[PDB]
This record gives structure tokens, C-alpha cells and sequence, in this order.
């Protein structure tokens, strides 16, 4: 489908479910029902971590859980918004819409929950002034009173779908109940809303929120066009194909950490592409739409370095066994080039290896979002992105492989995909964590083939491929888990809280809205 | 809880800083925040304001005895012009003795147009007994409360030397036609050293936690005819007085660490070629910190701020940048929005008390009328100090004996 | 035709400043001057010099009457410690009488260690009715006289306001083990304030042809102890006295316009991060100059300048366009450079090279002059509105210091 | 063919080589140990491209530098500098007893820094050949006399900083030491960036490999090549080129900052505006102030090998090279005809991706410049078309046979006058008098006539048939009674002599042993 499905009934009875609750929750909010639902769920990364703003092709799934954002449309003589979470440690935010329509200003010096859906209202106006300008204008947008419940624990890309369904609720709110949505918009125009908050990420959540669907993985590729194509899980013989997530429970920080993290990572990649374009004299595009690298990402290189040396190579449409030898090939470059600076770059030995001064190494890199680094570890942070690329090359291969394997096969080779992503997160691109590594090790001991961390790390989420079925290792998994991690790092979590640290999820549906 | 009532005197619809600053604030605080009362010499323009903002709590009051005797407001808010704070203020606060829920003075910097009336504004606002704020936004840029938090963390050791570099934006050669004459004049409470100076220099004050102990200050108006200029910067064949300065010298020595500190604000265009024209560098036993604006005062300005030092024992860079923020409007939001977390006790404090006296250079809480009479004494210790030609000791002014 | 015949007292082959200015300057020039003498209170120093440098011309002298009173000197040179120029040179200026043929006293800066010796060495200098000169090799320096020449023809219209930032090198938290103490105590003449401000306010003055007229200061010992470090930076747990000054804080006017002139001097590393160590920037009605420094002191050291503005060997330009100049000399040796200018310029007024029809015997002072060379009333001026820094400081007030340029007696 | 070569006792060499060892005598009152001699040259066509790396049509003519020189291995060792013409003072420096380098002041123009540039160039290659025998001690003093009758455009400033660092050599090595033609050119290629000119190495390269009746074909990439050829023998007519002086004013240095220095930066700025437009990286050249970012050859070669086939670096190859430039100046069309006002500073800090300060840290910071703007459209024009222009000329020189002899004069003259509207138009490095010249020549016998050199003063050429069946005499009776006696009045017989010459290709860089 093209547009953003709408519905008014059921769809499994989880869905109905979830939403009789928060129809439930608003009403005792606001003392009158929701006009409509924007719905718009969670994710994980099966594999392809930290490569979605270099460009490079991703491997994830909508899960069940999501962001709900029930809506009552005012008619207000001033019109505003009223939002009010779930769960009380996001206190209530009410703002009035400036009268003369103009945008309203976004601080993004601060963590605040408000904020992601201020950055979704923000694209969709926008959006609609685009689209509407002799209406959009010179006009405020309608006022809303807003309910918001999530279950996507952190690390399940629950920024992403808070953004989206902020945006379709914009949106829906004053187009009206007859307006399409298209997922082509949609993904578009939230790709770049969390840089309004200080978070530089990629395309990946927002295209997985959007385009999910039931019982289908997504195989997610950023050029030359954003593309979702999804997929089922191979059939396997006598065993099913699941992925228990489960929850580090470490403290959530982002926001607060991203300039030695998340930010930091980001900028390092864009630098090792330029450090090695300028060692092998080829000039990168300069993006002007989107702040992840305005400078040029490594993908940029790789495409740059054939254009230039490799003029006489098929070219790469998509096919497997042609993005394996150009990555095989980077991989040289990137050993070449910085395999005897492990120690990492100072921002002079940075700025040398660019040809550039300090000044305009720091006004080029390091202005774009706030930073704070001794050493940008160019080797790793490279190598760690072109072989994990390469890793999701092989995961698609397998998972929609002709080619037929016994089952202990596939869980033992995708798996060791899993694994070797893991190890290149923690080792390399080192955006894993103490709860991460232990988790892991304690699940393959324990039931699990493979395991690694999924979304941005730091602490989040963390999946396991375990078989299910008959006599799979579901529960296996779980309660050494439980035994083993959460007793021991959290004995004071309520059977609830556990219940909620262990999940496995099946593919679903992506964003949509529930009328009435 | 209920929200915050505010009255306001000198917020326009059609011009003014209220509008710009204060009126967005309230608005992304609707829930904490209530605009219900104007009071202008002219009703007519509260009715227009009133009329256009769609302001649907708010009253227009006739009189400034009924618009400060009313009970429908918790926190006043003066934006007028500094010429007439003193004319307003004053018999203002008596008439507020019929207002028994008064709870906040706020008023924009400067707040006087002389010490003096500094003084009695203050021992006024003092013995009325509410919460007082002063408008020195800078405090709460973001900008200011990093560079804070390095500072006081170690990161830069111990501050060596500091030199700041401003600019006025209006005393330069040239004049535009459509400019008010009032803030080229002496005696109305703005100019490049009470206005542009004091933002700054209290800014400095805050992220460094020290008062000043010598200073000395050379005050100039080498440029006491400016050249009307059309919006195209054409000049129009006409000159205009100027009294107020068009160049600052200063120089002085922190409480804390003897440190020396030299400062130079230029009055106006041009602006400097070579040089971003707002810097402040700080220079420290284990590293620097610098601040830089290539547009704005540095109360209302994106800056850019550059650390690097030590505090493995590596050299440690930082950058930090907020390409989308809107210091205009933002740090007065912030502002704003400290003026509410206090109120309703928002960061859960058991036993935070109802009045502070001062901010001083607390982290917590926003400046008030004792932080602008403080600075208010230095700037009269700027003038004195070059009307005598003397480095003038000020170690005890921040001394309230009364 | 015949060269100038230079006497030395502190020209030393193992040490010291002379042998790496004055004698590499000396050889460029070699038909213009020669060493003939030499002075040291070891006589084998003197000696092993003349050897070393193979200064077959030269004549180690025993004694300072010897030296002074012999007729073999046309010019002398003092070189040494500027804590030992009063005692040398005042006995010398006497003996010196004897020397029917001494037409040149060329003295390193800093002139003395007090105004009151300055002005005693100067009184004796001009009474002995000798061509005198003084060591600010800054006024000589390629960019400090292209500066004097943007300025002069107009390029950035009238002063705004300048800011200078200087650093002293050597008065910062650390001390090498292997730095003589005398640098770094009071009264010998040498010093952030005396030294290096000196150098570097005169060269303003120079460039924009005026004195001050108001001045204030503030002068610092915010580090009375620093640490002893070796030659790789680190700390070898020890402390040794500074009574010099750390840092120097100076504003006043130029005479000229009244223009605001804001300075500081920081005393040492850590050097700046973000800034440049040595800046002066002039900011004009019609465009600015800005000069640069990564290394060394104003006076020795290779700068790049900038400008930009309009005046809104003829070029043929666009009235509403801004005109840009960068001026940098990639290969310029400034430590020898600017004082191999100087000795040209001494050169030049000896032998008269530009055969100018009426160049008199002497001249009191180069002022704001191009042509000529700073002479000892150019460095009593300086020694003047130094002791007036201090003076600032410890009065602390402004100070008017508009007449110190005038000379009675 | 290989070394310098040496001689030992035309007509006119020899009674120049004696009449400059009595000055020498007269000055020195002893008699020279050698003389080091090095012609000045005329460029035929291919002005202003040789530091863009483009190769050019040069020649070596009959007027020289003389360097007579005596050996003083006496400590102090000094070297005493004195001229023939007296207006350049005379000078004399002691040798570092180290023997480290002697400084060279940039900021002033000074004769002898041509001298000492040569001298530097050699020391160092010195260092290089014999590290024992001159790391740690001086070089061999001397006194030398200098004495030249290049007039100003005709390379005298290459011609003398060869002769200088010839000198410096021969002194230093002795008698018998073989100095490579390949070695001296190298060496003196960036010998005048010392004293504050960032030229190219058409004239170094030109004075070293001259040959007597041959002109050159001088190459820089892939490899510093110089190519002698005779001109064609046509039916029944000679071709020669006469050289007439514009007598304007020298300030070379003087202008650097406006002019030449301004011209080089303005051709690297282009090439680096054009690889950005095209996405291409150039290389760094760490060698040669030219240019450390690249030229506007560098540009070719990258734009080539991204996007037309991976193509290697144009070889040279006239064919292949006509097609490459006729790309280029469309790309120069494409890119820049719609700035012919020129860039600002800030604009061309745009069109190369950078802030400004970073574009006057990678650009205007290695030679003193003065602008209000860049003109990066005119500039790169010149350069690729006057390149062209060349490899027609060269296919021309080389033809074994034309048409009729009026065809040559006609064709080739014609690519001359090309070369002079476009330095004049496009490059503006042409001058009053040199506009006047050349329309005089071209009314009265000329073919061809353009500026030679740098330009802006200078010499200028034309290309007119000599000997019993030419226009030599037409010409020259034409330029002296309109042109010279018009604007200089005052010239004495010999000056008028001396303005117009007739020139063959003369031999290269050679000594004469005493
Ligand atoms: N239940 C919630 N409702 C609304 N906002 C929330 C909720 N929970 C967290 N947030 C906000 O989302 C922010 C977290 O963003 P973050 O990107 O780190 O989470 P994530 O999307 O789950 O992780 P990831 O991108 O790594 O998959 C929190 O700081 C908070 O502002
Ligand atoms: N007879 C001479 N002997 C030594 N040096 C000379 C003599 N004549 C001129 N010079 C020096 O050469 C300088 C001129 O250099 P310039 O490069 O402009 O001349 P050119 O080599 O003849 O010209 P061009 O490079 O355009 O062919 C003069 O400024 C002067 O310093
Ligand atoms: O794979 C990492 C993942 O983590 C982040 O949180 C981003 O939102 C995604 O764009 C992606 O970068
Ligand atoms: O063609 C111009 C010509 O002019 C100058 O004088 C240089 O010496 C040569 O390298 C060459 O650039
Ligand atoms: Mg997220
Ligand atoms: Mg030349």
C-alpha cells in the first residue's frame, strides 16, 4: 500500500486491545473521547548497527510494540496543544500556537520528551505549508488535547515513532479525516526531525515505523532512494525463527551523552570519509539536505573511489556479490590508510590528514553538533561500518537464500552474523555496555545462537535468535536471563517490570491511524 | 496548580521587546504563565494589544493605580523604556500594597537610568517585601551555563588572564534615519556601557563567580556627530548629536585569584574585519575556553563556544554549537521557565524557601533587583573611575549594609 | 669608501645576543662595517672570539679606557647585560673624548634599568655630541613598515580603535632548568613590562606616528614561584623565585585622534589555544590592518599581515570595492633580518647613498620618520612612557603623558 | 650535450669574453680564473603557462650574463660583487664560517639577490653531491664581475641566477668537474622564489639548453625535457625573428604583488574553482610554490581521469592534446564566462567550498598579493588557448614542408598575433608600448608580433623575413621612426642599436677556462 492505512474496527486482538485502554486513559484525561489514534511502532535491528547515516543498507522489523497518540481535535479562540503522557515522569506540556503561524522555536539544549513531538508537529507544518502555502501560511495550526502511551522500551527506536506519529497526527489533525497519507512523505519529511532536538541520527527508524507490516522483516536501503522491501523469515523445517529482545535497563541518556557517544560517532565517520578521499585524491558530494554529513559519508567514498579508480567494474544496482567486492575493497583501503593510527587522531593529526588548518577542520566537523573527543578513532569507526555493511550483505543473502541448509545451519550461520556484529559494536565502533555484554554472553550460553545489541547502544535493547516451537529455547532463554542478569543486577524489579524486560515480538504493521 | 497571573506594563503588539521575547515565552508556557492585565498611558493600545494577541484573560486597566491595586495578578512585568522605570516603579509598588497576592517584580535591565534611582527602586522593591527578577538573560543562555560548568568543574585549572571584545551596535559613524534618538542621549538609561557592557560583563561575573576588585575605566565620545543613513546605508547629508559613548576601555582585576581581565567595546560599525566582534577568552593553567558571536549581544546571541585542555591525561577538545537555537526568544524562555520551576517547586525541593534575595552566582533559581543594584555599582564605579582617572577599588560593593 | 670601524663590547663567539644579530649582520655588509676592536673584562674571551670568528681586522683591548679612548673606532656597540650599561657606558662616554674619530653609540634596548639612568646616559651621550643609536629593530622590521605605509597613505581612513595581545615568552607557571636567573629579577633592566611591551608599544607608535596622550596600567606577580621543568616540559618538583612581572594590563589614547588603544600581556605559556600570541589589530573608518604572530617577539619575528578596506606605483581599481592585501614573506629570517636593516639604514646615512644634496652630520631623533634610525632620545622617550606604566601602577591612576616626547633641560 | 660546456680561447663571443676580463683587471687588478656566461632568451609563443606546466617555444639569443670570476681561498672568505653598469652598487658579503646558508631579504628589490638566490640553490645541491666537504664550512670566497647586455624582458634575471649558481659550482668543485645541463635547470627552477618572484621554469631551462641556430621545445611534465630544432628551410626565404624593447620602465618587483605574483595565484585559484565545480581532487604539490594546490594542468589530468575513460595524465601528444584543451576551454565557458567581472575574495572562497580565512591561509599567504578581485575567468582561458596555441606552433616548427613560404609566415604569424590579443585582453599583461610596437611591425613587414617575457614593459617579437629577400630593414626603419623616435626622442645611436636586434638562436649556458 501507498498511503498510511486508517482504521475504525479490527487486525490480531492486541491491537484493539492497547487501544480500548488509551480511548480509556484519554477520557479520564481530558473527560471527552479522542477524535482519532496516530499509531506508530517500535523496531529492531537484526543487523546493520550504526551505518544508516553512512548510507549503507539495514535489516530491521516493526515490532508490537508502539507509540499511541490519542487526539481530540478544539476549536479554540486560542488554539493550543495539551500533552499528556502515561507515564507520569513525563510531566504534562501545554503551548499556545502562535496566532500568525509562524514556527515555533525548538530548544535543543535540553532533554525533554515534548521536544520529539514538537520536532514532528514542526516537519508536518512544514510539510503542510508546502503542500497548502494560501492556508498554511499566515494561519495557526488547530489546537489538541494529546494523549500519549508508549510500551517500546528504550532502544527500540521509540523516538523515531513518537516523531512519526507526532507528524501524522499533525497532520491528520488539519487535513481532516479524508486526506491521504503517503509513506513516501512521511519517511521523507521525519527523516531529518530529531536534528531539531541535537540528535543526529539516520533514515532507519522512521522507515521501519512507517513501513513495517505483519509477519515481514524489512530490507531497508537509503540509495539512490529510500527503499523498504520486506520480507518473510525463511521456512524452516520443524523449528520457527524468533528473536527474543530483551532490556538492559541501564539509565537512559542520549540526549545528555551524545556529544561523547551518539553525535561523536557520527562525526567520526564523516571525517574517516574524508581522510580517506583526500589520501586517494577523490572529492565527496557535499549534502545539502541533511546534517549527518554535509561532508560526505563513507558510502560517498566507496562510490567516489570506483568512480575514479574503477572505472572498468560492473556497476553496483543492488546486487549481493558486487557490494561484497567493493567492500572487501574498502576494507583493504581502510587498513591501508589507518591501520597504524589505532590509537586514534588528535584534531591536529585530524585536520593533517585532511589538508586543512585546526580552524577549519573545527568549523567543517565539529560545529554541527556540540562534541567532545581527545581522539577520533578513524580506523575503527571506519572498519566497523564497512564490514558491518558487509555483514548485512550476507544476513539478506541467507534470509532470502535459494540455496537449502539444515535448520541447525541457518540458526548457527546467522547467528555468527549476529555475533560478529556484536563484537564489531563492542570492540570497534564501542557503543556497547557492561549490562550489554552480559546479557549477551549469559543468552548463548543459554539458548540463544546469536545475540547482539540492536538500536543505538549505550545501554537500550539487545536481541537473541532463538528457535520457537515445539521444543524451542524461548523460555530457555528467558529464565536464565531472569536467573542469572536480572536477579542479580536488579533483585528489587517487580514481576511486572520482568515481565516487560523479556519480550519477543513478531513482525507488525506500520504507522496507521485508528478513527474514532 | 494555577498558573502565574502576569500584568504587564509596555507590552505593544506593534513594537517593543515584550512582544518579541516575552509574549513567545508565555506562550510555550501557556499552562504555567497567564497574561491578565495591560497597563499603558494610552488604553487604546492595551485595547489594540489586547485585541490582537487575542489575549482572552486580560484586562486593559485605565489607570496605574487600578492596574497595580488588582488582585488578578501574581507577577508584574515592566518593559518600558529605562527613562521611565523610576516614574512608574515607584508609585507603582505603593499602589501594589492593595494587591494581596503580588508575588513577582520583573523588570528588564537597565534598571535605572542612575545609581541612585537604582538605590531607591531597590530599597522600594525591598521593603514591599515580593520575589524580585531583573532581566540579565544571558545568565541563563546555554552558552554561558556550559562555559559555567567547565569553569567550575577544573576543566580550564585556574583562570590565568581574560580579555572580551564587544560591540554596541548603534555608536559607530552612522546613524539610520528611522532610529530613535532617545538611546543617543544621556541620561535615559542606555548606552554602550550600561546596556552592552553590563550584559557582558555581569556574564562574566556569573560564569567565573567572582566580583570585581580594581577596575579602571576610559569612557569615549570621539564620535559626538553621527551621519544620518537611509536603509540602504546611504549616507543623507545630515549629522545628529550623540552623548551617549562610543568607545569602552576597561580593565580590572577578579576577586577570585587576582585575575586580570581587559576589555575593549567598540561603539558601532564598521565591524571588524578580521575578528569575530563579540569574544570572550578565558585563559586557565590547564586549558582555554572561548566564546565567539558573529551576530548579537551576547544575551540575545547563537554563540559558538571552544574548550580545550586537560582536567588517559590528554588534551581534551569540546565545540559546542546549537545551530537551531534562537537565543532571542530562548533565553528569556529560560528565563521564564526558572521563574516557574521556583513557584511550583518543580524540581520536588522539600524545604526551598518562598523570597531569595539574590542569585549571586548560584547555578539555581535567576537573578533579581540585588544582582542589577550590584551591577549597577559597578557600571557608576566605570564612569567614576574615568571621570576621576582612577583605578577605583570595588571589592565591597557587592556589600548591601543597609 | 672606507668601511665603518665597529668596536664590540659584548660581542662573545659562545653566547649572547650580538653574535646572533650584529655579526651575521656585520658579514652581509662586510665592505661597509668592520670589527676592529673588542672589549670584555676577560681578556680571553675577546680572544677566543676573535679567533673563532676569525676577526682578522680586530684588537682584544685589556682595559675599557684602552678600548674606549683608542682611535680604531668609529662606532660602538653595547651589547651587554642591560643591568651593566650604566657602569660601562658613562665611563666609556668620558674616555671616549680621546677618540677624535668615534661618530656612532648604538646601544641594545633596553636602554638602562631606570628612567633616572636613561636620562643620565642620554644627557652624557648628547653631550658628547656623538650620532647615537638605539636597538628597536622592530621599526625596521619589512612589516611593520609596510603597516606604517597603509596607515600613512590612507588606506584605512582614520583610527577607530586598536587592540594589541602580546606574550613575554618566559614569565608563565614553568621555568626551564637551563634559564639564567637574572631574567627573571627586578631591577635588571629586562622584563615583560621594560622589554617586550617596550618593543611592541613603540612599533605602534611608529606605525600609526603618534605618542599617547593618557595612560593607565596595571602590572601582576600572580606567580611569584614558578616550576622547574627539563627540556622535555617536565616538572622536576621544584620552585624558584619570580620577582618580575606575569601579566600586564594597559589602555590609553593616542594623541593623534585620542584613538582607545587596549593592550595585554600575558607573562608566558600556557600559550593561547584559539588565538594567536601576538596580535595587533587596527580597526579604521575605511578598513583594517591586522598583524599576526605564531612565534617570537614583535621585533624578531616573522609576521603576516592582513588588510582590507578603500581609500573611497598606480593600480587601477573600482571605486565600491573593497581592496584585500595579505602581506607575508615566507622565507624571512626577522632575528637577523630586522637588524641587518638597521645596520643598512646606518649604512645609508654614512655614505649617503641616496646622495641626498643637504643630509646633516646628525639628528637628534627619527621620530615618526621612514628615513634614519631610532636613536638614544627615541629610547629615553620609551624609557619615559615605561616609567609612566609603572608609575600608573603604583599610584593607580590614568596618567596624562602627552609631554614626554618634549626634551628641555 | 650532457654538461656544461667548457672552453678555452663568433667573432663576437670572443671580443665580449676579453673585454669583460679587463674589467674584471680593472676592478680586481688581477687577472679572472673563469668566466661563467648564460644568454638571455625570446619566447616564440606560450606566454604566462609555464608555471601552469604547459610547455613552450623558447630560444636563447645572442646577448648574455657574464660572471667573470676569481678564486679566494683565503679566509675570510667573502664574495665581492661589482657590475658594469654602475647604477647596481657594488656589493660584498663575508660567508658564514658555519657554513650555514646566508639569509636573502624577500621585501626589497636588489640586484644581488639574484646573485645570492644562485649561489643558494648551489650550496645546496653542493650539500647534497659532497656532504663532507660542505656541511660544517664555507664555501670558496671570491671577486666577480658582472656584466650584461640582456635587455629587460629577455630573461636576465634567470639568465644571471644560472650564471650565478654555474659560478658557484665551478668554484667550489674545481676545474674538472662535469656539470650536468639536466642538474643546473633543476636546481634554478625555483631559485627566484628566494628574492620574492614565483616564476616558472621556461627561462632557467632555456638559458642551460640553448643551441646555437636551434630553437627549443621545452617540456616540464612528465619530465623537464628540451627539444632543439631548426626552423624550417623554406623555398627561397629565412625566417627570423626581430626583437624590439618597449625602454619602459623595470619594477618587476615592484608590482609582483599586482601583477606577476597576482597572475600565478589567479591560475591556481582558477584550477582549484574548477576541480571543485567537478568534483576532482588535485594533487599537493610540495616541491614548488607555484602552486602546493594544484594547476590548471593537474586539473586536466583529474578531470580526465575521472571522466573520460580513467584516461592516464596527457602524455605530451600534440593530437591528443588539441582535443584535451578544447575540452578545458569549454569547461572554462561552462564554469566561469558568467563571472567575467571577477571574484571577490568571498566569492571565491565560495566557489572552492571554504571560509575565507582558510582560502587566504591556502592561497594568499605565500607571496605578497594585492586585489579587488580574481579573475579566474580570463586568466584560465588564456592559459589553456595559449597552450593550444603552442602545440599548433610546434607541429608547424616540425612540418618538413609547407604550401609556399608565404603560407609559414602567414600561419604562423597569425598564432602569434592570437598570443598577443590574449595576453593583452584576457591575461592584461601587455602595455601601451608594446600595443604600439606591434601594430607598427605588423603595418610595415611583420607577420607576427607579440610581447615577450613577463610582459608589462619588457621586449616584444616579430616573426618577418630576413636577409637580401626579407623585410628586416622595413621593419626596423618603421619602428624607429614612428615608435622610437616619437616616444623617446632622447636615444643616442647606440641606444636605437641597441632597441632593435637581430638574434640566431644562440648556445646555451657554457665557461670559458683562463
Ligand atoms: N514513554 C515515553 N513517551 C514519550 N517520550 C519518551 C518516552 N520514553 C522516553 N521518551 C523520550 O525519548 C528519549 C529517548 O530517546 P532515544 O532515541 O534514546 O530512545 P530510543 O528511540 O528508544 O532508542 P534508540 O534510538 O537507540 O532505538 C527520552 O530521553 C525521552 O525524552
Ligand atoms: N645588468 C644587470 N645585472 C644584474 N642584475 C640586473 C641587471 N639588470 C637588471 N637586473 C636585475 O633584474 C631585475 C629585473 O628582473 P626581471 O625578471 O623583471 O627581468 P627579466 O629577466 O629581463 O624579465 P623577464 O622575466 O620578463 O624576461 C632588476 O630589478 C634588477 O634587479
Ligand atoms: O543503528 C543505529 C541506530 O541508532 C539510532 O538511535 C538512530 O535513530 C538510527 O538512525 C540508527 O543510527
Ligand atoms: O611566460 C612568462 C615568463 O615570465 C617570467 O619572467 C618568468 O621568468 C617565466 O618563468 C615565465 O613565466
Ligand atoms: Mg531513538
Ligand atoms: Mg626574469
Amino acid at each position: 500500500n501507498t498511503n498510511v492505512p486508517i482504521f475504525s474496527s479490527p487486525l490480531p486482538r492486541s491491537f484493539e486491545q492497547k487501544h480500548l485502554a488509551v480511548v480509556d486513559a484519554f477520557f479520564q484525561t481530558y473527560h471527552v473521547k479522542p477524535d482519532f489514534i496516530a499509531r506508530s511502532p517500535g523496531r529492531v535491528n537484526l543487523i546493520g548497527e550504526h551505518i544508516d547515516y553512512c548510507d549503507f543498507s539495514v535489516l530491521p522489523l516493526a515490532i508490537d510494540v508502539d507509540m499511541l497518540c490519542a487526539v481530540k481535535i478544539l476549536d479554540e479562540k486560542n488554539p493550543s496543544i495539551t500533552l499528556t503522557n502515561a507515564d507520569p515522569k513525563f510531566a504534562q506540556r501545554k503551548f499556545d500556537l502562535p496566532l500568525d503561524g509562524s514556527y515555533m522555536a525548538i530548544d535543543p539544549s535540553v532533554s525533554e520528551w515534548s521536544n520529539y513531538f514538537k520536532c514532528g508537529l514542526h516537519v508536518a507544518h512544514s510539510y503542510l505549508k508546502k503542500i497548502a502555502p494560501e492556508r498554511f501560511n499566515n494561519t495557526p495550526l488547530v489546537g489538541a488535547q494529546i494523549f500519549c502511551q508508549s510500551d517500546i522500551p528504550t532502544g527500540g527506536g521509540l523516538s523515531s515513532a513518537f516523531t512519526c506519529a507526532a507528524a501524522l497526527a499533525t497532520i491528520r489533525a488539519n487535513m481532516g479525516k479524508n486526506f491521504d497519507i503517503s509513506k513516501k512523505d512521511l519517511t521523507r519529511i521525519t527523516a531529518v526531525a530529531e536534528h531539531y532536538v541535537g540528535v543526529n541520527n539516520g533514515g532507519m527508524d522512521q522507515a521501519t515505523s512507517v513501513y513495517g507490516e505483519e509477519d515481514h522483516a524489512l530490507y531497508v536501503e537509503f540509495r539512490p532512494k529510500l527503499k523498504a522491501t520486506p520480507f518473510k523469515f525463511p521456512q524452516l523445517k520443524n523449528h520457527e525463527i524468533s528473536f527474543v529482545i530483551a532490556n538492559t535497563l541501564v539509565k537512559s541518556n542520549k540526549f545528555e551523552t551524545a556529544p561523547t557517544n551518539y553525535n561523536l560517532r557520527v562525526i567520526e565517520v564523516t571525517v574517516a570519509a574524508n581522510a580517506l578521499a583526500t589520501r586517494y585524491s577523490v572529492a565527496l558530494p557535499s549534502h545539502k539536505d541533511n546534517s549527518n554529513s554535509e561532508r560526505g559519508n563513507l558510502r560517498d567514498f566507496m562510490d567516489a573511489y570506483y568512480a575514479r579508480y574503477e572505472n572498468q567494474a560492473q556497476p553496483w544496482n543492488g546486487d549481493i556479490g558486487t557490494g561484497i567486492e567493493r567492500l572487501l575493497k574498502m576494507l583493504q583501503l581502510v587498513e591501508e590508510s589507518f591501520s597504524r593510527k589505532k590509537s586514534g587522531f588528535t584534531v591536529h593529526e585530524a585536520s593533517t590528514a585532511l589538508n586543512c588548518s585546526r580552524e577549519e577542520f573545527t568549523r567543517d566537523y565539529l560545529t554541527t553538533f556540540p562534541v567532545r573527543f581527545q581522539v577520533l578513532k578513524l580506523y575503527q569507526r571506519a572498519k566497523h561500518v564497512y564490514s558491518e555493511s558487509l555483514r548485512v550483505l550476507k544476513a539478506l543473502k541467507m534470509m532470502t537464500s535459494a540455496t537449502f541448509h539444515t535448520d541447525e545451519d541457518f540458526f548457527t550461520d546467522f547467528g555468527r552474523l549476529m555475533n560478529e556484529s556484536q563484537a564489531s559494536c563492542d570492540k570497534l565502533y564501542e557503543c556497547s555496555c557492561i549490562e550489554t555484554n552480559q546479557i549477551c554472553s549469559i543468552a548463548l550460553a543459554n539458548g540463544s545462537f546469536g545475540s547482539r545489541l540492536t538500536g543505538a547502544g549505550w545501554g537500550g535493547c539487545t536481541i537473541h535468535l532463538v528457535p520457537s516451537g515445539a521444543n524451542g529455547n524461548v523460555e530457555q532463554v528467558r529464565k536464565a536471563l531472569i536467573e542469572k542478569f536480572y536477579n542479580v543486577r536488579y533483585p528489587d524489579l517487580t514481576d511486572e517490570e520482568l515481565k516487560d524486560a523479556i519480550i519477543v515480538s513478531k513482525p507488525a504493521l506500520g504507522t496507521c491511524l485508528y478513527e474514532q | 496548580a494555577a498558573p502565574i497571573r502576569v500584568g504587564f506594563v509596555g507590552l505593544n503588539a506593534a513594537k517593543g521587546w515584550a512582544i518579541k521575547t516575552h509574549y513567545p515565552a508565555i506562550l510555550q508556557l501557556s499552562s504555567q504563565f497567564q497574561i491578565t492585565a495591560l497597563y499603558s498611558p494610552k488604553i487604546e493600545t492595551s485595547i489594540a494589544t489586547i485585541q490582537r494577541l487575542k489575549l482572552s484573560n486580560a484586562t486593559a486597566f485605565p489607570t496605574l493605580e487600578s492596574f497595580a491595586s488588582s488582585s488578578t495578578i501574581d507577577m508584574i512585568v515592566i518593559a518600558i523604556q529605562v527613562a521611565s522605570h523610576y516614574e512608574v516603579v515607584m508609585p507603582l509598588l505603593e499602589f501594589s500594597k492593595n494587591n494581596p497576592n503580588l508575588k513577582y517584580l520583573f523588570v528588564e535591565w537597565a534598571l535605572a537610568c542612575s545609581l541612585d534611582q537604582a538605590e531607591s527602586i531597590y530599597k522600594a522593591a525591598a521593603e514591599r517585601g515580593v520575589q524580585t527578577i531583573i532581566s540579565l538573560q544571558g545568565r541563563k543562555s546555554p552558552y554561558i551555563l556550559r562555559a559555567k560548568e567547565l569553569i567550575s568543574q577544573g576543566y580550564i585549572g585556574d583562570i590565568n588572564s581574560i580579555e572580551i571584545a564587544g560591540n554596541g551596535g548603534w555608536y559607530g559613524y552612522e546613524r539610520p534615519v528611522k532610529s530613535p534618538k532617545y538611546i543617543y542621549e544621556i541620561g535615559n538609561g542606555v548606552d554602550l556601557v550600561t546596556t552592552t557592557f553590563g550584559h557582558t560583563i555581569d556574564i562574566l561575573q556569573y560564569m567565573t563567580s567572582s566580583y570585581f576588585s580594581r577596575i579602571n575605566a576610559m569612557v569615549f565620545n570621539n564620535i559626538p556627530e553621527q551621519e544620518l543613513i537611509d536603509e540602504r546605508g546611504n549616507r543623507l547629508g545630515q549629522r545628529v548629536p550623540k552623548t551617549v559613548p562610543d568607545h569602552l576601555l576597561f580593565q580590572g582585576t577578579l576577586l577570585n585569584g587576582n585575575v586580570p581581565v581587559s576589555c575593549s567595546f567598540k561603539g558601532g560599525k564598521p565591524t571588524k574585519k578580521f575578528t569575530k566582534n563579540l569574544v570572550i577568552d578565558i585563559h586557565g593553567t590547564k586549558g582555554d575556553l572561548k566564546l565567539e558571536g558573529d551576530a548579537g549581544f551576547a544575551e540575545i546571541s547563537n554563540l559558538v563556544l571552544y574548550y580545550s585542555g586537560t582536567r588517559a591525561g590528554k588534551e581534551i577538545m569540546e565545540v559546542y554549537h546549537l545551530r537551531n537555537y534562537n537565543a532571542i526568544v530562548g533565553n528569556i524562555h529560560r528565563l521564564y521557565q526558572s521563574i516557574s520551576d521556583f513557584h511550583f517547586n518543580t524540581k520536588k525541593i522539600p524545604e526551598l524557601p518562598s523570597q531569595f534575595v539574590m542569585q549571586g552566582f548560584d547555578f539555581e533559581g535567576f537573578p533579581t533587583l540585588m544582582d542589577a543594584l550590584i551591577l549597577h555599582r559597578l557600571i557608576e564605579s566605570v564612569y567614576k573611575s574615568n571621570m576621576m582617572g582612577s583605578t577605583l577599588n570595588v571589592s565591597n560593593i557587592s556589600h548591601y549594609s543597609l
